[PDB]
């Protein structure tokens, strides 16, 4: 199975994928084009491309719809100034031929933090809801501890 | 592949096949085609995709080689940008 993984810019990509595939929790650099690794979960081979979220990078994202399977949005739960942005971003992205009928899952990330944004709220502010073409499904994660990958990784299975 | 206007399908195909052999050669392909002067744009997106930030030369030199012929002309899988996929990943 075939991942794009992708979100603004810290909002945890990189943190997730290598606690998926070093159960670890490395220190990040910021990620100036992508990382691309493969991930065993039931059965399942997951390649997951990891692209930047800065918008350098970001202009580049076009090129890895393709051939993409499922779609992992990554937001920042805490950062209520970018929600917009990150509204925005994934609407056009909805909008994309090559990405017409990937499976679409939100993580609503950094769950940890006292005043993160819950799931339903960012389901509102996404405009999750209005997605009637493909299947899509939100899940509150926590990258560090590992909280709701793996419930991810399953839901991302039943495609 | 000396001159061959209509092969378009099959490079996009040969791009991106999980053998890094076959990626060199399409791309390789596409370069000997614009040269002479022969269609190109329908892959774009298909030939950015594997090679952008590797320091793996072969390829990179490869993309490297065709953005200095047609990088203007080509816009499926570039678009038009400061940092396009002509450098962005190139930094």
């Amino acid at each position: 199975m075939r991942i794009l993984m992708v979100g603004l810019d810290g909002a945890g990509k990189t943190t997730v994928l290598y606690k998926l595939k070093l159960g670890e929790v490395i220190t990040t650099i910021p990620t100036i084009g992508f990382n691309v690794e493969t991930v065993q979960y039931k059965n399942i081979s997951f390649t997951v491309w990891d692209v930047g979220g800065q918008d350098r990078i970001r202009s580049l994202w076009r090129h890895y719809y393709r051939n993409t399977e499922g779609v992992i949005f990554v937001v920042d739960s805490n950062d209520r100034s970018r929600i917009g942005e990150a509204r925005e971003v994934m609407q056009r992205m909805l909008n994309e031929d090559e990405l017409r009928n990937a499976a679409w899952l939100v993580f609503a990330n950094k769950q940890d933090l006292p005043e993160a944004m819950s799931a339903a709220e960012i389901t509102e502010k996404l405009g999750l809801h209005s997605i009637r073409n493909r299947p899509w499904f939100i899940q509150a994660t926590c990258a560090t501890s590992g909280e709701g990958l793996y419930e991810g990784l399953e839901w991302l299975s039943n495609s | 592949m000396d001159s061959e206007p209509p092969s378009e399908i099959s490079l996009k195909n040969d791009l991106e096949k999980g053998d890094v052999k076959s990626k060199t050669e399409a791309l390789k392909k596409v370069i000997i085609m614009i040269l002479n002067g022969e269609k190109l744009p329908g892959l774009l997106m298909t030939i950015i995709r594997f090679v952008l930030p590797l320091q793996d030369h072969t390829i990179k030199k490869l993309l490297l080689v065709f953005w200095e012929i047609v990088p203007k002309t080509t816009p499926d899988g570039r678009l038009l940008h400061e940092m396009i996929l002509v450098c962005d990943a190139y930094r």
